[PDB]
RNA sequence: UAAAGACCAG
């Protein structure tokens, strides 16, 4: 996301605006203003590692843009945006992740490595790998009898088609000691 | 692949017996009854009742291991009084109380709408 | 399958279980996943976009 | 090092393990499937002729 | 106000749009 | 297999289902969990071969190990966490149960023992019946903190003639510790008698736990409303302590400790300031958790978890690191392109202020990552090098 | 079958350091000035507030299997409202000629002090503790 | 992938409620949480049962021979 | 009346919220189990497949057919194939349904619990009728088919109980609570500040007398009164799930006596 | 295994009657040990549950995405708004005796995965089987019935 | 039967 302080009406600010947005969700319900649009309308550009070196970035679009004029003792604890030179904003942090991790619920609540582990196991889980399993003649293949889309989810699964072709089941779980088995 | 036939949980196998009774030598006038194909359902129940007959000095039961559908009951009674009887009684009591229960549930049921 | 199509490799110089590369680099932010890398042997040498 | 200091051997078996709180410390539950494969060469002694004949 | 700021939930829209055009296997194809 | 103990002789017990079933206390020696490990078995083919197995490498025989002149098998997981509770002064058992608990002990002389409480209700105590598994002739004394032949805190351990007289039973007693109940019963009664002690203690404590139950939930990762404020500030001011020494070094008003760089000297302080913060930050939580908190209840038993955990889960994660120093500057004069050049603040070099209950910020997350990815490497190396050393 | 000790104490104070069903109490004798007492009491089966008239009695009798009631009509030396059973482990000699013995009732401890159970208060397991009021 | 006859956890049939549920949804326009409730699905075991099923079969059918 | 006693509160075709009182937790529990696992029932237990052009697999479909609840009123007058003398099975111990579906429509044709057609003689007795409670009167959607997809089966229901398998359970779920005002102190509520404030009170608190702080702990206490709610799947009348339970448990204790006699002979 | 590097294998199975239950009838399908928590500090597991217990009761896709404003305090409040303990715990009774469990138990839905690697695909025993040709030693591979 | 390789378990 580009920042360009170029706002007559005030300080610095994300090129893209609530209009562009609603203009896309407009193209959504139609299933003519795509991604390649946001791009050619110099509202968002590609940054490789080299270039990235010479730019400043904001995490949240909002939280890192207004001035100052309490806080929830339950939410985490963010630092601040006492920066003025902001040249770009992060479309969203969660995208630092990959296909594996994007299915981990609340990864920002686990011990770093545990997420590395789960990232490995899901590639050994069972589910439905393609709806045409019935017509494919591959050696060895596993289909879960009754796939269930997971209760707790991720905005990113939405693109990994995970709700469509799940890979597990919502099991009722008791975390207790019992027979000792 | 190593899974025993589910019906083994309730059908006695060749030449097995629901009950088997061996005298506990450790202590005087006490016994150990091995119930075959029966779990807690009938064990903790028979254990409870026996705990009312006060001519019963001791009475517990256990499921040696879960894979197996059986359990042991150890009963001890005040001398002269034979435990095998104590078991019979405690058993009968159970039924009577159960008969009453059935009755009362139907009586109360009839008096219904819906 | 998805995760397999976004896979990265990196050869080494034998022995080289040195960790100078294997380590999660700063610059990796945003381009590679900080959590999804294999354990042991080729850990850190195999990244995921 | 691969064929003498160590080698593949007969009368061996392997499989997933799982704890069981009902086995004495020194036992090891062995799946029947496996017990029916691994054997032991007992020698016919009057001490066991009967038993052994039964097993046979 | 088609030119107001953009909240957080609004970013998802951009993304929804990203994958609609590019898609998960983008690079392996291009 | 790097132990004489990684290979021990066992008695066969043919059973249904496809898994090798093994007793828990023998877990450690092999170093196995049940998350999928497999184990191999070899059947001796000759009369004298078995004799060699049974007489020399039987598990009972291997209990107290030369590896470090102490037992290499103790009580664990359920039985452990559970044996503590069964013990607590508070815990009383009433007849109906006591009778079962007694029957379970395969040796029991079949002699229901006189209750510790006869008055209104005949009642028995944990210690009291747990003692039925402990054989005669076993004498044990400990003395931990404020212990005093009338231990107010129910500390230490005093077992006489095989009867627990006072003190809670946990790791230090029934673990693979030195003066251990096990280390003693073995030396005192035999390898064979101690093997039976594991069984007994477990069958009792286990059964008992099955009925008392035991769990764990986020509810246990939560710190008392204000105890949190008290932590937020503790982090805060410790952040001040840094901005301070941080300017005090930008002004050039500092003393380079003989042997160090002004720079080296700077960081070393920074770091130790942040650590000291986290520790007490955590320790705040630690004390604020009642003896009812399960996580705290497991740390007490000595069955799982410890300080650092309660800390990182409820209070603050702590400074993430790599090769020693705090997160470096991969990018020119900075840690991420979300920071202005030349920042040495705690939030830039990798201090994860939040707790796991609260959740890491995109930065905390990515630095905690770099940190983690380091162990996984080291692990996957200290494993191949050690191996050859071993060899 | 007899007794070993008798007196009445007044509880200087009761205490439960994280002990929802048990309290260690301490009272003073209403006779000897040197007789102190320390005792863990199940304060669910018998509450005890600070400064009460308690009658602590010892003795051993009215062990082979413990039998449930039966004694619905038997010798009931229970003419009290709290009777524990246990053992005495140490017989510390608090200088002077002030001996103090400790008793444990399956985890519930006790400490007596003074010196007049010279050929009274055993050193054996035997020991039913009794209390009233 | 067809609706689970009966709920794993407790036992209550749920084989039928599918069409009903899918209806109180697109037609009667209610929100899932309620629709379920209407269908008699009290406790969450039977409740998560319907609320989570992915009826893949519908795609499976869109194939051919 | 005499001993243990009920006070059926609510009640219907699929439930029996009642108040069994003056018994033994032990006995209440046993009843609770038996209802869940040992009451006979009729369930499909064999499935021959002549044709299946379905998108689902043979055993996939079979699994469900067995899950389909069947009318088990007169179940107690059908023998267990194991006991019956017929080499294999017969009308004296089994119901035989039929099932056939064809993608006739030009649009997804369904297959329902109802489509099963009994084919053996029921020697006149309530048994084997696919239990339907569904609004449109279809009950349990077995499966779907497209164009020319077919499916020809044959099922054989046999007697059986929950232990042998779950499809024989008429149970479904079973509520059970007691001593809603923790008096027996059979628990120890976890908490942050106030246990009472933090732990929801059960609808069962009303039907029973509150605590009253002052009062000392009642140790002589005991567990009486159990608020149970026995649901049902239909294979059998809610009321019956209870009686038949009480009745089976009864027979069980019975045999113990009986066997304890055949033993006396020697 | 769940989605938190919290993996494990079955160690036995119980039927509804033996299983521990809530007065509402509900009973678990899986029982993991409390100990697999403290050490690995995999808190997300615990949360996913509370969020799912809610989301199930409310039929609303529980959002557990990375960085957001949802908190354990928030979810806890929503769960209380349903009649359940606000931290998960529910009281339970031991299916054996029917008596209550002195401890309450964390309890709710959780997404679990069935990894490949099933026993009867590994279990293997040999006692004098085929031998190699060169070394005349036992062959390699459970597949080839080796030692 | 035998290689060399990839992927993967603890
Ligand atoms: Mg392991
Ligand atoms: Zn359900
Ligand atoms: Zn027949």
């Amino acid at each position: 996301f580009i920042v360009e302080d170029d706002e007559s009406l005030g300080h610095k600010e994300l090129k893209v605006r609530k209009g562009h947005i609603a203009k896309l969700m407009a193209t959504e319900y139609q299933d003519e203003y795509t991604w390649s649009s946001l791009l050619n309308e110099g509202l968002v550009e590609y940054i490789d590692a080299e270039e990235e070196e010479s730019i400043l970035i904001a995490m949240q679009p909002e939280d890192l843009e207004p001035a100052e004029a309490d806080v929830d003792p339950a939410k985490r604890i963010r630092v601040s945006h006492h920066a003025t030179t902001f040249t770009h904003c992060e479309i969203h942090p969660s995208m630092i992740l990959g296909v594996a991790a994007s299915i981990i619920p609340f990864p920002d609540h686990n011990q770093s490595p545990r997420n590395t582990y789960q990232s490995a196991m899901g590639k050994q889980a069972m589910g439905v790998f393609l709806t045409n399993y019935n017509v494919r003649m591959d050696t060895m293949a596993n289909i879960l009898y009754y796939p269930q889309k997971p209760l707790g989810t991720t905005r990113a699964m939405e693109y990994l088609k995970f709700r469509e072709l799940p890979a597990g089941q919502n099991a009722i779980v008791a975390i207790a000691c019992y027979s000792g088995y | 692949m190593n899974a025993p036939d589910r019906f083994e949980l309730f059908l006695l196998g060749e030449g097995e017996s629901k009950l088997k009774i061996d005298p506990d030598t450790k202590a005087p006038n006490a016994v150990v009854i091995t119930f075959e194909k029966e779990d807690h359902t009938l064990g903790n129940l028979i254990r409870a009742e026996l705990l009312n007959d006060r001519k019963v000095l001791f009475a517990a039961y256990k499921v040696e291991h879960p894979f197996f559908a059986r359990f042991k009951l150890r009963i001890q009674t005040t001398e002269g009084y034979d435990p095998k009887d104590a078991l019979k009684n405690a058993c009968n009591s159970i039924i009577n109380k159960l008969g009453a229960l059935k009755t009362n549930f139907e009586t109360e049921w009839n008096l219904q709408t819906l | 399958t998805l995760s397999h199509l976004r896979r990265t490799n990196t050869p080494i110089g034998r022995d080289g279980k040195l960790a100078k590369p294997r380590q999660l680099h700063n610059t990796h932010w945003g381009l590679v996943c900080p959590a999804e890398t294999p354990e042991g042997q080729a850990c850190g040498l195999v990244k995921n976009l | 090092r691969g064929n003498l200091m160590g080698k593949r051997v007969d009368f061996s078996a392997r499989t997933v393990i799982s704890g069981d709180p009902n086995l004495e410390l020194d036992q090891v539950g062995v799946p029947k499937s496996i017990a029916k494969t691994l054997t032991y060469p007992e020698v016919v002694t009057p001490y066991n002729i009967d038993r052994l004949t039964q097993l046979v | 106000d088609e030119s107001a700021p953009i909240t957080a939930e609004d970013s998802w829209a951009v993304i929804s749009a990203f994958f609609r055009e590019k898609g998960l296997v983008s690079q392996q194809l291009d | 297999s790097l132990h004489k103990m990684s290979m021990m002789a066992h008695r066969v017990k043919v059973i249904p289902y496809s898994t090798f079933r093994l007793n828990l206390s023998v877990t450690s020696p092999y170093n196995a969990d049940f998350d999928g490990d497999e184990m191999n078995l070899h059947v001796p083919q000759s009369e004298e071969t078995r004799a060699e197995l049974s007489q020399l490498c039987a598990v009972p025989l291997q209990i107290v190990s030369p590896q470090s002149n102490k037992p290499c098998m103790g009580i664990v997981q359920d039985t452990l966490c559970g044996i503590r509770k069964l013990t607590l002064r508070d815990t009383f058992i009433e007849l109906d149960q006591v009778l079962n608990m007694l029957y379970w002990v395969p040796d029991w002389d079949g002699v229901i023992p006189t209750p510790a409480i006869i008055k209104p209700k005949p009642l028995w105590s944990g210690k009291q019946i747990l003692s039925v598994a402990i054989p005669n002739g076993i004498h044990l004394q400990r003395f931990d903190e404020g212990t005093t032949l009338l231990s107010p805190k129910d500390n230490g351990m005093l077992i006489i003639d095989g009867q627990i007289i006072f003190g809670v039973v946990e790791k230090k007693t029934v673990g693979s510790s030195n003066g251990g109940l096990i280390h003693v019963v073995t030396r005192e009664k035999g390898p064979q008698v101690c093997a039976k002690l594991f069984g007994n203690i477990q069958k009792v404590v286990n059964f008992w736990l099955l009925h008392n139950g035991f769990s764990t939930g986020i509810g246990d990762t939560i710190a008392d409303g204000p105890t949190m404020r008290e932590i937020t500030e503790t982090i805060a001011e410790a952040k001040k302590k840094v901005l301070d020494v941080t300017k005090e070094a930008q002004a050039n008003l500092l003393t380079a400790k003989h042997g160090m760089t002004l720079r080296e000297s700077f960081e070393d302080n920074v770091v130790r300031f942040l650590n000291e913060a986290r520790d007490k930050a955590g320790r705040l939580a630690e004390v604020n958790l009642k003896d009812l908190n399960n996580v705290k209840q497991m740390v007490m038993a000595g069955s799982k978890g410890s300080f650092i955990n309660i800390a990182q889960m409820s209070a603050c994660v702590g400074q993430q690191s790599v090769e020693g120093k705090r997160i470096a500057f991969g990018f020119v004069d900075r840690t991420l392109p979300h920071f202005s050049k030349d920042d040495y603040s705690p939030e830039s070099k990798g201090f994860v202020e939040n707790s796991y209950l609260r959740g890491l910020t995109p930065q905390e997350f990515f630095f905690h990552a770099m940190g983690g990815r380091e162990g996984l490497i080291d692990t996957a190396v200290k494993t191949a090098e050690t191996g050859y050393i071993q060899r | 079958s007899n007794t070993l000790f008798d007196d009445i104490f007044q509880v200087s104070e009761v205490d439960p350091g994280r002990y929802n069903k048990v309290c260690r109490i301490e009272a003073a004798s209403t006779t000897q000035d040197q007789c102190k007492l320390t005792l863990d009491i199940n304060v669910e089966l018998f509450p005890v507030a600070a400064q009460d008239s308690l009658t602590v009695t010892i003795a051993s009798s009215l062990t082979r299997s413990w039998r449930p009631p039966q004694a619905g009509d038997r010798s009931l030396a229970d003419d009290y409202d709290y009777v524990m059973y246990g053992t005495a482990y140490k017989f510390e000699e608090v200088s002077k000629d002030l001996i103090a013995v400790y008793y444990s009732f399956g985890g519930l401890l006790m400490r007596l002090e003074g010196n007049y159970r010279n050929l009274n208060n055993l050193k054996q397991e035997n020991a039913y503790l009794l209390i009233r009021r | 992938m067809i609706v689970p006859v009966r709920c794993f956890s407790c036992g209550k049939v749920v084989g039928d409620k599918w069409e009903s549920y899918l209806n109180l949804l697109q037609e009667d326009e209610l929100d899932e949480g309620t629709a379920l409730s209407r269908l008699g699905l009290k406790r969450y075991c039977c409740r998560r049962m319907i609320l989570t099923h992915v009826d893949l079969i519908e795609k499976f059918l869109r194939y051919n021979p | 009346e005499e001993g243990p006693q009920v006070k059926i509160r609510e009640a219907s075709k699929d439930n029996v919220d009642f108040i069994l009182s003056n018994v033994d937790l032990a006995m209440a529990n046993s009843l609770r189990r038996v209802m869940i696992a040992e009451i006979p029932t009729l369930a499909i237990d064999s499935v021959e497949v002549e044709t299946n052009t379905t998108v689902l697999a043979d055993e996939f479909i079979a699994h469900r057919l067995g899950l389909i609840p069947l009318q088990s009123m007169d179940i107690e007058q059908l023998e267990y194939s194991r006991d019956c003398f017929c080499e294999d099975h017969c009308d004296k111990c089994s119901v035989v349904l039929t099932l056939q579906a064809f993608g006739e429509s030009e649009s997804t044709t369904n297959v329902y619990s109802k489509d099963l057609v009994i084919v053996s003689n029921l020697m006149g007795r309530n048994i084997g009728h696919p239990i339907i409670q569904d609004k449109e009167g279809n009950g349990v959607l077995i499966c779907k088919l497209r164009k020319g997809q077919e499916l020809k089966l044959t099922c054989v229901a046999k007697k059986g109980i929950a232990k042998e398998h779950a499809k024989w359970g008429p149970a479904a779920a079973i509520e059970f609570e007691y001593d809603p005002w923790n008096k027996l102190k059979h628990t120890d509520y976890w908490y942050e500040q106030d246990s009472a404030k933090e732990w929801p009170q059960s609808k069962n608190c009303e039907y029973e007398d509150p605590p009253n702080e002052g009062d000392p702990f009642d140790y002589k206490a005991q567990a009486d009164t159990f608020y149970m709610n026995v649901e049902s799947v239909g294979s059998i009348p809610v009321d019956q799930v209870v009686v038949r339970g009480i009745d089976t448990l009864q027979k069980k204790v019975a045999s113990i006596l009986l066997a304890l006699t055949q033993m006396d002979q020697d | 295994a769940s989605r938190h590097g919290q993996k494990g294998t079955i160690g036995i199975t119980y039927r509804r009657e033996d299983m521990p239950f809530t007065a509402e009838g509900i009973v678990p399908d899986l029982i993991i040990n409390p100990h697999a928590i403290p050490s690995r500090m995999t808190v997300a597991h615990l949360i996913e549950c509370l969020l799912s217990k809610v989301a199930a009761l409310s039929g609303n896709e529980g959002d557990a995405s990375p960085f957001t404003d949802i908190t354990v305090e928030g979810i806890s409040k929503l769960l209380r708004e349903h009649g359940y303990q606000s931290r998960g715990f529910e009281v339970m009774y031991n299916g054996h005796t029917g008596k209550k469990l002195m401890a309450q138990i964390f309890f709710g839905p959780t997404y679990y995965q069935r990894l490949r690697h099933m026993v009867d695909d590994k279990i293997h025993a040999r006692a004098r089987g085929p031998m190699q040709v060169l070394t005349r030693q036992p062959v390699e591979g459970r597949s080839r019935d080796g030692g």
